[PDB]
């Protein structure tokens, strides 16, 4: 029962004692927990080894994927956003959603908050309006483009 | 005293899509609106219930066949008939159809006439309409 | 829809917004009524006020630039508001002309959020509120009104109407970088009161031009630069003095705003006599 | 027969054969922007672009880049994948800001309606931070 | 005058049975490039009877007008069997071409 000791092993290991059977066990459990189809289980044990790996202090000791991807805006070539319908350096205009032509906003989640910015043909929509135009169709909104994203 | 300022106007109109006139009069002030859909050619009702993409290519030109049946409209439906009549298909490959297709004396004759007719009947609806479903079965 | 004593004096301007469920309504009262007119309530929203004299013209601006409202007034200065989460908030001001400013009236939302600023000095503007102005000498003794031709492709023209009893149509000029005159018709005794160019561009061009003297003429252009044709509306004159002319969104149907309270309704036939549709009165 | 044999389009159409299409089916899209029809709008300028693309950019201007990093084994793999269903992101993707993590389409519709933190564990609130 | 209205109405009932059987036959030996021009002119004809039940250039839909063009289609394809046909069964109630130019086709076929 390689379960039961990942999910009593995640309370105290990252925050107190570091040792290579606990890896294993959160390894295993992980797999198996992938390997079933269990996604949102798997979210939501990692969430919760996130949440129980703060020490007293607040520092977050447990090992985290590093960085993927970020945004840029192909005129001063940086990141739109810092970790207003412009971009914050040198003022282009954002690109806008196909369906409705509001454009992107920088400075529960629901659906008409988040672009949804396509890796291939990298055009931009809102959640709700490629959900709505994706369920009907198969191609980019976009003209010039022949991409199928969803 | 040098200032050319008409004198200022007491009603006005505006329209809308849906054809309703909004027009506020004087004598307290009174703003009404009246339903004048029946002098508007292009109508959002048929805009609803078209569907030229996502069907067969005859089945754009009988689905428009039907709706403009089903709201009181006859050309637009023969129109929409014909233009179906004229848009079969079948699984086997025929050649000759493919050459009766391209000849300048069918199917695009009737496409130039019938631009040339409704341009007479400003109806923008139909016009775009019949490009987009000649434009989608070109394939 | 009737909406009776929205304001306590004469009002002088209601635009519908872009999706017809937004009204408002300006009037010499230097207030501006926002009402919410989707189905048959027409419930207010808010009763700012900013301006110092009579508000003569607002227009909505298109909704991909967001929630933008224009106003002009007998003052000179252009206010612009935007509504930001429910509160109608002043955010610029445009004053250049000396005299009173008529006719406001956004661009297209091909030709970005431009805003057409049209004084009783003489003088036109073109202003672009993002986030250099340029000034034309429009006519001699004065400018009552000035609109846009629509964008039939994916090249910028826009009509003035002056008091010099003359219609002007100006024309975008990259060599100069400034709206220069294309052409000049002359159609009327008074001073022209409203100019409006058609939306829908089909086969020919359209234009209506009514002026106080109680007449009516719609230019219209067969070719892209061929002469505008001149034709009378009516044989006859018109009972009162016309103010406003309102073309329709789709096909040609040309709403007028006489000095008697009567809203007439005209379309073209096939000949091409535009013979009267309907009356719309109180 | 052969030039019927020889292509597989319907009609040969050309530029002449409809000679302003562009103008109406322009003016029918802003027509229909007018109305609560925004789809059609999108679909009927999609057929007009794609004749115009076959006989012959506001919506550009933001791509994405991927953070280069010198890996050697698994997480080069892992680095382009999706944080919540573990498989490779080439469509239809989700980026948050603050934390610099990818998502799926599906996998954020699926996830957010039962989550408040990052997949990842990073201890991100990316619904209130992904600007 | 009523009687004449109704023969020329069973005049266009019997002649949308007989293009209903020429296109059952040319649908028969699968040639669709000619069925569709014989479910043209029987739309057509159903047009023109809706038009008598119910009592500037004419639009390319109308009975006329279609008939007459794929006429002269045919008779530029060089389809003699169609181009016949439309002139023996709609040359009195509609007229096609010259008389002189009709009876010459009837005499070549
Ligand atoms: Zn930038
Ligand atoms: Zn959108
Ligand atoms: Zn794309
Ligand atoms: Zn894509
Ligand atoms: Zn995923
Ligand atoms: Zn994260
Ligand atoms: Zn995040």
């Amino acid at each position: 029962d390689v379960q039961s000791a990942a999910l009593i092993s995640i309370f105290g290991s990252p925050r107190y004692f570091r040792d290579q059977r606990v890896d294993e066990w959160i390894q295993t459990y992980r797999d198996m927990l992938k390997s079933w189809e269990l996604f949102s289980m798997r979210a939501r044990f990692d969430v919760l080894r996130s949440k129980l790996s703060r020490t007293k202090t607040g520092v977050l000791t447990a090992d985290i994927k590093p960085r993927q991807i970020y945004i840029q805006c192909q005129n001063c070539k940086q990141n739109i956003n810092t970790p207003k319908y412009c971009c914050p350096h040198c003022g282009s205009s954002f690109p806008r959603c196909a369906i409705c032509l509001m454009p992107l906003g920088t400075s529960k989640l629901k659906l008409n908050e988040w672009f949804s910015f396509c890796l291939s043909c990298n055009h931009g929509m809102h959640a709700g309006h490629a959900e709505e135009w994706f369920d009907r169709h198969n191609v980019c909104p976009t003209p010039g483009c022949t991409c199928q994203c969803n | 005293a040098l200032d050319t300022t008409p004198v200022p106007n007491g009603c006005g109109s505006c329209w809308t899509a849906t054809g309703e006139l909004f027009c506020f009069f004087a004598n307290k002030n009174l703003v009404i609106s009246k339903n004048f859909s029946s002098l508007l050619s292009d109508r959002k009702e048929l805009a609803l219930e078209y569907l030229f993409m996502d069907a067969t290519p005859e089945g754009f030109a009988r689905n428009n066949a039907l709706v403009a049946e089903k709201f009181d409209l006859d050309e637009i439906s023969h129109c929409w008939q014909i233009l179906s009549d004229m848009l079969i298909d079948q699984s086997d490959y025929d050649p000759y159809t493919t050459i009766w297709n391209n000849h300048p004396m069918g199917i695009k004759w009737f496409i130039k006439e019938a631009i040339v007719y409704f341009e007479r009947q400003q109806n923008l609806q139909m016009l775009a309409m019949l490009c987009c479903v000649i434009l989608s079965a070109r394939r | 829809v009737v909406i009776a004593n929205a304001h306590n004096e004469l009002i002088h301007d209601a635009v519908l917004d872009y999706y017809g469920k937004r009204l408002a309504t300006c009037s010499s009262d230097k207030t501006i009524k926002i009402f919410e007119v989707e189905g048959e309530t027409h419930k207010l929203i808010d009763t700012l006020t900013g301006h110092e004299g009579p508000v003569w013209r607002v227009d909505w601006a298109h909704p991909k630039f967001g929630t933008i409202l224009a106003s002009c007034s007998y003052d000179g200065k252009v206010l612009i508001w935007k509504e930001e989460n429910g509160r109608w908030s002043q955010i610029a001001v445009h004053a250049v002309h000396s005299a009173s400013v008529n006719s406001v009236q956004w661009a297209p939302h091909e030709y970005g959020p431009l805003l057409l600023v049209a004084s009783s000095d003489g003088k036109v503007s073109v202003v672009e509120f993002k986030e250099s102005p340029i000034i034309i000498d429009a006519h001699a003794i004065g400018v009552n009104s000035a609109s846009w031709a629509p964008a039939t492709i994916e090249s910028r023209k826009f009509v003035t109407g002056g008091a010099d009893n003359l219609v002007k149509i100006w024309k975008y000029n990259s060599d100069a970088q400034t709206y220069v005159l294309e052409s000049t018709l002359e159609g009327h005794s008074d001073w022209v009161r409203d100019v409006a160019w058609s939306p829908t561009v089909l086969l020919r061009s359209y234009l209506a031009s009514v002026s106080q003297d109680r007449t009516c003429i719609i230019w219209t252009q067969d070719n892209e630069q061929g002469p505008w044709k001149k034709t009378l509306l009516k044989e006859e004159k018109f009972p009162d003095v016309l103010w406003r002319a309102s073309w329709s969104l789709s096909g040609n149907v040309l709403a007028l705003s006489g000095g008697d309270n009567k809203v007439t309704l005209w379309k073209e036939n096939l000949e091409g006599k535009w013979e009267p549709a309907g009356e719309v009165h109180q | 027969i052969i030039e019927a044999y020889e292509q597989e389009d319907l009609l040969h159409l050309e530029v002449s054969d409809i000679p302003k299409f562009q103008t109406y089916i322009y003016q029918y899209s802003k027509l229909l922007f007018r109305w609560g029809l925004p789809l059609e709008r999108v679909k009927i300028l999609k057929v007009s672009t794609d004749f115009r693309s076959s006989y012959s950019s506001p919506y550009n201007g933001v791509l994405t880049h991927w953070i280069e990093n010198n890996e050697f084994g698994e997480e080069k793999f892992l680095a382009r994948n999706c944080n919540y269903c573990d498989l490779r992101v080439t469509r239809s993707s989700f980026i948050c800001g603050n934390c610099q993590h990818v998502l799926h389409s599906s996998c954020a519709r699926i996830w957010w309606e039962i989550g408040d933190e990052c997949p990842s564990g990073c201890g991100c609130n990316c619904p209130e931070m992904f600007d | 005058v009523e009687a004449e209205l109704q023969e020329k109405i069973q005049t266009l009932v019997d002649l949308i049975s007989i293009a209903t059987h020429n296109a059952s036959v040319y649908l028969s030996i699968d040639d669709l490039t000619n069925f569709k021009i014989w479910i043209l002119i029987r739309d057509s004809l159903l047009w023109d009877l809706k038009w008598m039940t119910s009592s500037i250039a004419d639009p390319p839909w109308d009975t006329k007008k279609l008939i007459k063009q794929l006429y002269n289609q045919a008779t530029e394809t060089g389809n003699v069997v169609l181009t016949v046909n439309i002139l023996f069964l709609f040359q009195t109630i509609y007229q096609i071409t010259e008389i002189d130019i009709a009876k010459d086709a009837i005499a070549h076929f």
